[PDB]
């Protein structure tokens, strides 16, 4: 599960459930979803991971440097999540009604996944690293 | 804390 | 560092 903390104040906090909604917008609307209509909801994922790695980097400087690293670590390994998300997005945009217009689905919803579970791993570290630094407080 | 709720609905 | 990611976001749209 996840740390208990004060999360009035953790737009690091906010940032990863706003993500984790728009990923579960995107898993329950493909099935629906046009092809035109998949670049708006691939949008808001990444809209959302920006807005989080923003507040990250924001944080950054105040916190451990061995934290920097695997929080740096995850970060970069976000993008390489939404890289894949976008691709997988334009092929199954341009596989619709083909062999696989099915199996490029899957392949957004993989990536969208684990994109989610990413972002909640950088939140995971980014919460031991506040403790770490004496910057982190019990539920208000 | 509740988001791993939100997290498991995701599964 | 921010310049990949609004890389990746100017690509869509």
């Amino acid at each position: 599960p996840t740390a208990n903390l004060d999360r009035t104040d953790d737009l690091v906090y906010l940032n990863v459930m706003e993500l984790v909604r728009a990923v579960l917008e995107l898993k329950n609307e493909l099935a629906q979803l046009p092809p035109e209509g998949y670049v708006v909801v691939v949008k808001n994922v990444g809209l959302t991971l920006r807005k989080l790695i923003g507040s990250v980097d924001d944080l950054l400087p105040s916190l451990p440097s061995s934290s920097r690293t695997e929080i740096e670590g995850t970060q970069k390994l976000l993008n390489k999540d939404l890289a894949e998300l976008i691709n997988k997005m334009r092929l199954a945009q341009q596989n619709a009604v083909t062999s696989l217009s099915e199996e490029c689905k899957r392949q957004m919803l993989t990536a969208s996944h684990t994109l989610a579970v990413d972002a909640k791993n950088l939140l995971d570290a980014v919460d031991q690293a506040k403790v770490l630094a004496n910057l982190a407080h019990p539920p208000a | 804390r509740e988001l791993d709720e939100l997290m498991a609905s995701l599964s």
